[PDB]
């Protein structure tokens, strides 16, 4: 739809977000995910060390404007790949603001944790 | 002479170990040849003197032992040249041991090395989450509430003074002078 | 024409490492608590400490009256009993010499010690003096 759209009150973001892993291989870096208080323990002793955590992340957000955010809502819960490769819901996700420029969960996955699929590309793409 | 009881404990300092323990056969030259009667020997252990290591010394002393300042050692040393210990040393070679108690703190190096690693490691953490929450906040609550909480600075200027006289208050003026002064001198002369 | 005497009055420090929020080592030279001259000094260093276990107060205005203090300069105190007295039993000073046993080793002696930390003592209440010493 072209034009120009004061549609600030009927819009809304309610995206799918990647499942990033993080690998727990030093104790400097579970306090780094500790210190974030949007990760909600089951069992607040659990010993994340030498694990690969997952996150079914889903973000919805409100928007006030074309850029900033009128409200963020970050949920979804959070597993640990165990030896036996069969999961378990571990930790929830809940991140709730208002005035957001940027969704920091998924941004902490993005440099922090890691996408599942990284696409490689060859030296020199083949002209089918 | 300035002995250490760092003898290959700590090592990475090329000879101050067979410098400072060869410093040490003096004790027994000083029977065993002639020069007794013009020199004495007050070899002092010179123990933790603080002005590197600096940072660690509070973790050290928590074991219950002392490090010194400088003045504290130089008053310790200056102890070995008040007339009682000097009487002392012309009798025989004496040997302090200003150390503070520290040859009792055992494998002293790794001791030294583990207060080192948990004091930068500690430092290193809350300098990595510090910048790192400061970051995200940034993401978050975008870069215009830190140029909103940013403050403008300002730079002096030269304003080069001619630096005429002070001028008192009238009052005070007159009471520094005599009263009797006034319309006294000649004020062409 | 008494004769000059080496006495230092400055305030005995301790070390305080302190990291702040944003992990920055501090290091500050900070008042001992405890000790706060050089007598007190003296008295710490002969009591020693729990790992050297082998097996007298003066009133002041220093930080408070400098005139008074002043006053109390050249008039040298006489000690009722020597803090040589003060060293514990089966304790060994923190300030100590030692004394060449006929085994041939270095062992701490009481004695010189206690003659040491006598001086040490004199020194931190009276002053010693170098005069016509050449250092």
């Amino acid at each position: 739809y072209r034009g120009n759209y004061t549609d600030f009150e009927n819009t809304f973001q309610k995206t799918v977000e990647p499942v990033y892993q993080m690998h727990i291989k030093t104790s400097k870096d579970i306090a780094v995910l500790r210190s974030k208080e949007w990760f909600q323990l089951d069992d607040e002793d659990f010993d994340l060390l030498n694990k690969t955590l997952t996150f079914e992340t889903e973000t919805e957000v409100t928007f006030k404007n074309a850029n900033i955010f009128s409200s963020v809502k970050c949920f979804g819960p959070i597993k640990v790949e165990l030896p036996t490769k069969e999961t378990v819901e571990i930790g929830i996700v809940d991140y709730e603001a208002g005035a957001s420029h940027g969704n920091p969960v998924v941004d902490f996955l993005k440099r922090n944790g890691s996408t599942l699929e990284q696409k490689v590309n060859l030296e020199n793409p083949i002209p089918i | 002479l300035p002995m250490s009881p760092n003898h290959g404990t700590f090592g990475g300092d090329g000879m101050y170990s067979e410098s400072k323990l060869s410093l040490e056969t003096l004790f027994n030259r000083w029977h065993s040849e002639s020069w007794a009667n013009q020199l004495t020997v007050c070899g002092a252990i010179i123990g933790w003197t603080r002005g590197a290591n600096n940072i660690i010394a509070e973790g050290i002393e928590k074991m219950g032992v002392r490090t010194f300042s400088q003045k504290e050692m130089a008053f310790n040393l200056l102890g070995l040249l008040t007339p009682e210990v000097v009487e002392l040393c012309q009798k025989s070679p004496v040997m302090a041991d200003l150390n503070g108690g520290l040859q009792f703190v055992p494998e002293l190096k790794e001791f030294t090395a583990k207060l080192r690693k948990e004091l930068v490691e500690t430092s290193e953490v809350r300098k990595a989450v510090s910048i790192e929450t400061a970051l995200e906040h940034k993401v978050v609550n975008g870069n215009s509430a830190d140029a909103a909480y940013a403050q403008v600075e300002i730079q002096p200027r030269a304003n080069i003074q001619l630096d005429f006289p002070e001028l008192k208050p009238y009052k005070q003026v007159k009471q520094i002078a005599p009263a009797e002064l006034e319309g006294l001198l000649d004020l062409e002369r | 024409d008494v004769d000059p005497v080496y006495k230092d009055v400055a305030k005995p420090t301790g070390p305080k490492t302190a990291i702040d929020k944003n992990g920055n080592i501090t290091y500050s030279e900070e008042p001992r608590e405890k000790v706060r001259k050089l007598s007190q000094y003296v008295q710490e260093m002969a009591l020693g400490g729990p790992i050297t276990k082998e097996s007298m107060d003066v009133e002041d205005a220093l930080d408070k009256d400098s005139t008074k203090e002043v006053a109390s300069l050249p008039n040298k105190s006489t000690i009722s009993k020597t803090v040589s007295s003060t060293i514990p039993r089966e304790t060994i000073p923190f300030l100590h010499l030692r004394k060449k046993t006929p085994a041939g080793d270095w062992k701490y002696d009481r004695q010189l010690s206690s003659l040491f930390l006598d001086g040490l003592e004199k020194a931190a209440f009276n002053g010693v003096t170098f005069k016509d010493k050449y250092v």
